[PDB]
């Protein structure tokens, strides 16, 4: 006995506009690869490779940069260094 | 505060290990109260004391229009299933 | 908790006030509001009953 | 800093724990001898976390000889090694450990509580603008700050020297 | 010919007159936390009227000699 | 005036017949709005931060308790809107909301019930008014006596409500044995340095917050709250919160207490994790509910919270009635009645609602974005104000939770929005039928206060300083 | 000023119309006497708003 | 009339002087002026034509009709109620000087002046002992404060109303 009210009038949702003509030719094959190119995210799983990848770009790498970067703040100064000075500070 | 005490812990691990009725969930409810209060009383009477008293009488009032309203609830829950499984 | 109460005699009360009557005296005096609320509890304790018990109409 | 004694702390932490998987196992029967039999190893699982995060907790601040979060992290990374070993995969092993390690290493660097240490919170704490020449406290702000400090704290170099350019580069 | 900024002297004492006001609004906000955390009488934090916190009991059965300051 | 008004109703819905129970809640709702209007004057009672005991130390009135009594008419005013004027005038919706004969009576007495916890001075005045909001608030579960699950749900109210109602009177009892005594006034700075109270305080504190459902004990009132009529979910959600809430922000008695902390750091990871596999509508709004809870329990660790946690109060009142009525608005386009007491259900079943009323949707998400703390809308300045506080006082990890806890809530707030904004196929064309003129002014007052609420935010503060202060 | 609160207030009344209004399907203008009683209703509440805290600040300038 | 408990001497509630920190029943009433009864009649009035516009706005069913009779009297009771609460109110806050009570306070001095002349006392004499009119009093101050959740009032003839 519980029904929408009688009132209520409803059409349909057309979005209007005027269909071009389509100058693509999908194929179907480039369609798939891109879909799976797309969302590699979903399929990802850990492996020997993947984290190899992993280990080296999220963590080696990092820590190189850092060494480097910690060790020489404020190490070198080079303007208008002359013969015999040293261009080290430390 | 020995006998209510007792009264108390006992009605309530009645209460939540009922896996019998919940006519025995009514009574665990109504013997904490009757523990608490005989707690209560015991101490007013050691301090001599009225409030205490005064607060036993408000509870006893309070339990009667729980139990009231509880099995007005148990009874309109009822009229729907005709029957209490528990 | 072994020890043993003294109970002591003194003369100050010449009244004849019991527990019934000292409960009286502060529920409705002292404590007069928490009496009214209580009749508001009461007159709870009768509409509600009604109010779920009983088929209107 | 004086040591913990980590045998007794992680004795007495096995006991905690296994008590409180006793306790979780009876509720687990109780919302569900066959208590253990149908446990779900919840002993095994309290027993474990504990003697792992109270030894690792406790061996860490006796070797740095500091108390701070890097005990809780190593603490953290112990408990997550004990509770992922339960999945038998390397991956999901290395996650738990490396993910509970930094939320317990989070936990100790906020000072390793749930409320708060009242006297040292800023609202019981010396505020505002400190008065004429005193020692700079954690809350405290002025409008200029001792150059010594500054070069001790932040180092030499880098634009950071003892005498300001200009002055040190005055002719005579 | 076309440019006509303000002059110097008048966006530093405008600028001037801004920042005043914003530390009147720190000194104020320091002030109000400072006069929050002060402790209030107890006439102003109870009760105006009947302001004497000292309790007196009951009056049936007074005991000469209850009274204890 | 609440005392009148429940004498005369109780009069008039005696002697008054069934029809004219729209009417009777009309008349009640304009009662309200002129005592509102008519004696609020009496703030000025409250200015310099001045403090009234009454009923011979039994009550206490101050601006804070003022206030909470104000919101707390505000609040019962919208809801009694609803129940007062009808959304449409056809047979399906005089189906779905009808208001029950003796409704209006409950509501009422749940509300004194609700200011005596307020204004409570004294122990046997807490337990008294605990008691008097209880079973009203049973009574009101259980009105809508049709419905299996209402009856299921009142019943297990019922006995969840006695059990921490027994824990609270076993702690004022514990109280009352360790110093002779019913009332928090009695306690001083030395009292409690002298005297471990910790463990009977707690306990009271613990037993009223179990009733308004922080975790790990909240499943029950969320079942309760899917279980009941939508109308009925809209006042039992939150008077209670509000009155145990305010009650123990005043109080003040547990202070910097470890086991809240643990308790309310549970409560934002229960209240933010749980809703997220959600997709009934009511349980999602009860998950809200939990985590908000959680945000106002975070202020009973520390002094001076009046002013966060009454904006935080406030606005939340205002959003919480808000996200409700657009909901109860969004039935008119659905195209399925589940039942006659829970019109709508399912998230999914407001399935592009922007095709059939564009401006619904902009109100909800408004309130949406409200909810996750977007500025310049009413619900940031709320987490600021509580952010501020927590910080001032060194909780430094329940801060860094409470970021992850909205984080992590807004997804499902958001599954609002983003259903709401999808397409659907049958799309309006035509109605002769309006609104109610009355639930859509309420509506957008609400939704434009949300929005527009922060430019009088120094002025409410200038305001504060000297009814606070 | 008063005068530009009583402006704001009354926007906000105006706001308030034309969301009921549009929350009911109906044209912007639909009742155009709902705008003027919401306008004055707000601004009524913002005048008490005003004159609130008018007298807060009195009294806070008064206690010097 | 003499008082059993210490009470604050002319303490400020407001911006004025204190009158009276719990005036009696009759004098509340009694002070009220052509403005309070103004807000009596306009609650009075109010209440009606406030059922009757909702019933404008939004009709019960469907088509617009007057409110019957019986909803209209009730309207009138009540908005009297509230308008008697609102004025007793505003006279109350002048009596505590917390409104502008010049008017108030200069009929008090006379009245107070004329029944120390006649030898009475000045808050008039109880027929409670004084015990009761100490718990009395601590029942009925500040009781004005409540006005939203119950009404009570000050009818009993005690001492303690905070003037020197
Ligand atoms: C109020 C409106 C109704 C007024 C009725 C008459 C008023 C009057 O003129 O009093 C003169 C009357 C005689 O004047 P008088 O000869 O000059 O004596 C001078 C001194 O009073 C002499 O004082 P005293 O110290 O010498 O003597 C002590 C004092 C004793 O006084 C007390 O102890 C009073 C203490 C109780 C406080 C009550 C406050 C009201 C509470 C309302 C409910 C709260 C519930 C909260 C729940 C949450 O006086 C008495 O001994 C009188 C004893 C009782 C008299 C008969 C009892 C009548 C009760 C029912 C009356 C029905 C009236 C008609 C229908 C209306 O004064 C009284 O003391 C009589 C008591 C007053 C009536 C009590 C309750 C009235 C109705 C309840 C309130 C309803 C609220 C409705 C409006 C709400 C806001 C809009
Ligand atoms: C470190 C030491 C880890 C040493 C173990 C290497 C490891 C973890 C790598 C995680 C990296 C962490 C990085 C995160 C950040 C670091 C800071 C990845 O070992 C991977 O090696 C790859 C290459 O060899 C394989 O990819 C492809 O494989 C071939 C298919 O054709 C192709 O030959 C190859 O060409 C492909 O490429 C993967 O299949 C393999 O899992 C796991 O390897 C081993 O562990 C066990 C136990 O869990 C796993 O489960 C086992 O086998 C299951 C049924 O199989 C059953 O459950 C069960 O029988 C058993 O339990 C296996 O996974 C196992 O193999
Ligand atoms: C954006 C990323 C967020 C994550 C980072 C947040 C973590 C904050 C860590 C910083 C901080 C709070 C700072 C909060 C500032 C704003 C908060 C920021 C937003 C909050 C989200 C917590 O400092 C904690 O550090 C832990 C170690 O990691 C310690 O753990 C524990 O260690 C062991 C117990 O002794 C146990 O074994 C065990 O219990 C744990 O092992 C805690 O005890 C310690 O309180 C530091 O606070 C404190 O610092 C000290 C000296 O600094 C201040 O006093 C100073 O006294 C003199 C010297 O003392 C100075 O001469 C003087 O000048 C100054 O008065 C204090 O006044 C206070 O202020
Ligand atoms: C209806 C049901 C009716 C049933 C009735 C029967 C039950 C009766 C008792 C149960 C009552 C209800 C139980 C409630 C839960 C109990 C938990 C509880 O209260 O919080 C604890 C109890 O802290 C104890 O020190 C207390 C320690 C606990 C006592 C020891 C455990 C004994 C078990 C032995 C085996 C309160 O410390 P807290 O949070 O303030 O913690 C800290 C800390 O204590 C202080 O140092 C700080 O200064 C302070 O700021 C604070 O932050
Ligand atoms: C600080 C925060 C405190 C309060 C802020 C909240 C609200 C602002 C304060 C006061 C609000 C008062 C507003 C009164 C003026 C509002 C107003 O135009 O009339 C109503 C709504 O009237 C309430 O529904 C009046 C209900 C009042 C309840 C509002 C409370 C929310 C809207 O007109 P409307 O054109 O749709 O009304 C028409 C017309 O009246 C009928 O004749 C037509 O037949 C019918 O179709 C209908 O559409
Ligand atoms: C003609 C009479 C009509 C008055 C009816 C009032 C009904 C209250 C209903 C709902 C509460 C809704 C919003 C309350 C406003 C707080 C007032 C105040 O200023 O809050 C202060 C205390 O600040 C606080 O703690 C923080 C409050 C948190 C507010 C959160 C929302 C902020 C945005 C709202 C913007 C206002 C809309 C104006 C649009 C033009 C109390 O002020 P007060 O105790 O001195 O009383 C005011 C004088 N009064 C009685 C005559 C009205
Ligand atoms: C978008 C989402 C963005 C999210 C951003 C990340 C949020 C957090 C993710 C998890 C990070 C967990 C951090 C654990 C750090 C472990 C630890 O114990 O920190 C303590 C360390 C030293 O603290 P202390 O005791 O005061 O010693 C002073 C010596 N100078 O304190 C430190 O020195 C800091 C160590 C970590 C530095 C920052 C790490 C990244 C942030
Ligand atoms: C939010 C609070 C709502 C307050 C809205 C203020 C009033 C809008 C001002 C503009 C205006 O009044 O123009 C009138 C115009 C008429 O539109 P209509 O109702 O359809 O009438 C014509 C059909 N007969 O009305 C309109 O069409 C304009 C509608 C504007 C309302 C919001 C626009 C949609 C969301 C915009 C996102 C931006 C949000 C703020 C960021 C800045
Ligand atoms: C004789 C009976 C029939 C006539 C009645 C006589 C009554 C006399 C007074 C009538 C009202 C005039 C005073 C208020 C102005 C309201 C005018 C109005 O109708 O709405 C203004 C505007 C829509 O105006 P309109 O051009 O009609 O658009 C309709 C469809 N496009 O809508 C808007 O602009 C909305 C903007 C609201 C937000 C603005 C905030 C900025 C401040």
């Amino acid at each position: 006995e519980l029904k929408p009210s009688s009132a209520i009038q409803r059409g349909p949702l057309n979005k209007g506009g005027w269909d071009a003509p389509h100058a693509l030719h999908n194929d179907g094959a480039i369609d798939r690869y891109a879909h799976w190119r797309t969302f590699y995210q979903e399929r990802f799983k850990y492996t020997r490779a993947t984290g190899k990848s992993t280990l080296i770009f999220l963590v080696a790498f990092p820590a190189l940069i850092g060494y480097v970067a910690y060790q020489s703040e404020g190490l070198f100064e080079f303007a208008g260094k002359r013969r015999g000075e040293s261009v080290t500070t430390r | 505060m020995f006998i209510g005490t007792i009264i108390l812990v006992l009605s309530f691990l009645g209460f939540v290990f009922n896996r019998r009725n919940i006519i025995l969930a009514f009574i665990c409810l109504e013997t904490m109260l009757l523990g608490i209060n005989l707690i209560l009383l015991r101490n007013s009477v050691l301090f001599d004391d009225i409030s205490g008293s005064l607060f036993a009488i408000v509870i006893i009032i309070l339990a009667g229009v729980e139990s009231a309203i509880g099995l007005s609830l148990l009874v309109s829950y009822y009229r729907l299933r005709g029957v209490i499984n528990s | 908790n072994d020890y043993n109460t003294i109970i002591t005699q003194d003369w100050f009360n010449i009244e004849n006030t019991t527990l019934l009557t000292t409960i009286g005296n502060v529920l409705l005096t002292n404590n007069a509001f928490i009496l009214l609320v209580l009749a508001i509890v009461l007159l709870l304790g009768i509409i509600g009953p009604i109010s779920i018990t009983m088929k209107h109409k | 800093f004086h040591p913990y004694n980590t045998l007794g702390l992680a004795t007495q932490s096995a006991m905690v724990g296994l008590g409180a998987g006793v306790v979780a196992a009876a509720a687990r029967n109780s919302l569900a001898l066959t208590t253990f039999s149908k446990s779900g190893g919840v002993v095994t699982i309290f027993t474990g976390a504990s003697i792992a995060y109270v030894f690792t907790y406790c061996s860490a601040a006796n070797l740095r000889e500091r108390k701070d979060g890097w005990n809780h992290m190593w603490a953290g990374a112990a408990t997550g090694a004990v509770l992922g070993a339960r999945t038998k995969l390397v991956p999901a092993f290395i996650g738990w450990t490396v993910l509970c390690g930094a939320a317990c290493g989070l936990f100790g660097w906020t000072g390793a509580r749930f409320n708060a240490d009242r006297k040292a919170s800023l609202e019981q704490s010396p505020k505002g603008f400190v008065q004429e020449d005193a020692h700079q406290t954690f809350w405290e702000v002025v409008h200029r700050r001792p150059l010594s400090l500054t070069v001790e704290q932040l180092g030499e170099g880098r634009g950071i020297n003892a005498v300001p350019i200009a002055t040190a580069t005055e002719a005579p | 010919t076309f440019f006509h900024p303000k002059s110097r002297e008048d966006i530093l004492n405008e600028e001037a007159k801004i920042v005043q006001a914003l530390n009147n609004q720190r000194e104020l906000t320091i002030k109000m936390h400072e006069l929050k955390r002060e402790e209030k009488d107890y006439a102003h934090s109870y009760s105006p009227l009947f302001s004497d916190p000292v309790p007196q009991g009951g009056s049936i059965g007074k005991a000469p000699g209850s009274s204890r300051e | 005036m609440l005392i009148l008004a429940i004498i005369s109703l109780i009069t008039f819905v005696s002697m008054s017949k069934l029809s004219d129970n729209r009417a009777i809640i009309r008349l009640i709702n304009i009662y309200l709005i002129l005592v509102l209007v008519l004696d609020s004057f009496l703030y000025l009672l409250f200015l310099n931060n001045q403090t009234y005991t009454v009923m011979g130390e039994l009550l206490i009135f101050n601006s804070f308790t003022f206030y909470i009594d104000m919101l707390i008419y505000f609040i019962m005013i919208v809801i009694s809107s609803l129940y007062g004027y009808n959304l449409y005038n056809n047979n399906l919706y005089k189906t779905l909301f009808e208001p029950k004969k003796e409704l209006i009576i409950l509501f009422l007495i749940n509300i004194l019930g609700a200011l005596l916890i307020v204004h409570s001075n004294d122990f046997i005045t807490l337990f008294v008014a605990i008691e008097l909001q209880s079973y009203s608030i049973y009574l009101i579960t259980a009105i809508y006596n049709s419905s299996y699950k209402a009856s299921k749900a009142s019943m297990l109210y019922f006995f969840m409500g006695g059990i921490l109602s027994i824990l609270i009177a076993y702690s004022i009892n514990t109280y009352y044995s360790v110093l002779n005594s019913y009332t928090l006034h009695s306690l001083d700075s030395l009292i409690i340095n002298t005297l471990d109270l910790n463990l009977i305080l707690i306990a009271l504190s613990l037993g009223l917050l179990f009733k308004i459902g922080i975790a790990p004990l909240h499943k029950w009132l969320i079942s309760i709250y899917e279980n009941t009529p939508i109308l009925i979910t809209i006042y039992i959600s939150l008077i209670p919160k509000i009155s145990i809430l305010s009650y123990l922000v005043l109080s003040n008695i547990s202070i910097n207490s470890l086991v809240i902390s643990i308790l309310a750091i549970l409560t934002l990871l229960v209240g933010s994790v749980g809703g997220l596999l959600q997709i009934k509508i009511k349980r999602l709004l009860a998950f809200s509910g939990l985590t908000n809870a959680g945000y106002m329990m975070l202020l009973l660790l520390l002094n001076n919270n009046e002013f966060s946690y009454l904006y935080y109060i406030t606005q939340y009142s205002i959003s919480h009635l808000a996200i409700f009525m657009i909901i109860i608005f969004s039935i008119y386009y659905i195209n399925y009645i589940n039942n006659q007491y829970n019109p709508i259900i399912y998230v999914n079943q407001l399935k592009g609602l922007i095709h059939d009323n564009a401006y619904l949707v902009l109100s909800m998400a408004i309130v949406v974005f409200s909810f996750i703390g977007i500025p310049p809308l009413l619900g940031f300045f709320g987490k600021l104000n509580i952010l501020m506080s927590i910080l001032n006082n060194g909780y430094y990890f329940i801060s860094i939770v409470l970021i992850v806890a909205s984080l992590i809530s807004a997804l499902y707030y958001l599954y609002l929005l983003n259903v709401s904004i999808q397409d659907k196929n049958n799309i309006l064309i035509n109605s002769n039928e309006t609104v109610s003129s009355v639930l859509s002014y309420i509506l957008s007052s609400l939704i434009i206060l949300i929005t527009f609420g922060f430019i009088y935010n120094s002025l409410i503060i200038d305001i504060f300083n000297v009814y606070f202060n | 000023a008063l005068f530009t609160s009583l402006v704001g207030a009354s926007g906000l009344g105006f706001a308030t119309k034309f969301l009921s209004n549009k929350i009911r399907l109906k044209p912007a203008g639909y009742y155009p006497l709902g705008y003027v009683f919401s306008g004055v209703a707000w601004a009524g509440l913002g005048l008490v708003l005003h004159n609130v805290h008018q007298h807060s600040l009195e009294v806070l300038e008064k206690k010097k | 009339s003499t008082p059993l408990v210490k009470t604050s001497v002319n303490y400020s509630y407001g911006d004025y002087p204190l009158i009276d920190a719990d005036p009696h029943f009759k004098r509340v009433v009694g002070y009220m002026r052509p403005s309070d009864y103004g807000v009596i009649g306009l609650a009075t009035a109010a209440l009606p034509a406030g059922i009757c516009f909702a019933e404008w706005l939004d009709p019960v069913k469907g088509k617009f009709a007057r409110p019957s009779v019986k909803f209209l009297r009730v309207a009138t009771m009540l908005g009297f109620a509230v308008g008697f609460g609102a004025a007793y109110a505003r006279s109350s806050l002048r009596f505590f000087g917390v409104t502008e009570n010049a008017r108030e306070y200069k009929k008090d001095e006379a009245q107070m002046a004329a029944r120390k002349a006649a030898g009475l006392e000045p808050y008039g004499t109880s027929s409670l002992t004084p015990e009761l009119q100490e718990i009395a009093a601590k029942n009925s101050a500040h009781s004005i404060a409540g006005l939203f959740i119950f009404p009570w009032f000050n009818f009993v003839n005690h001492p303690y109303h905070g003037r020197e």
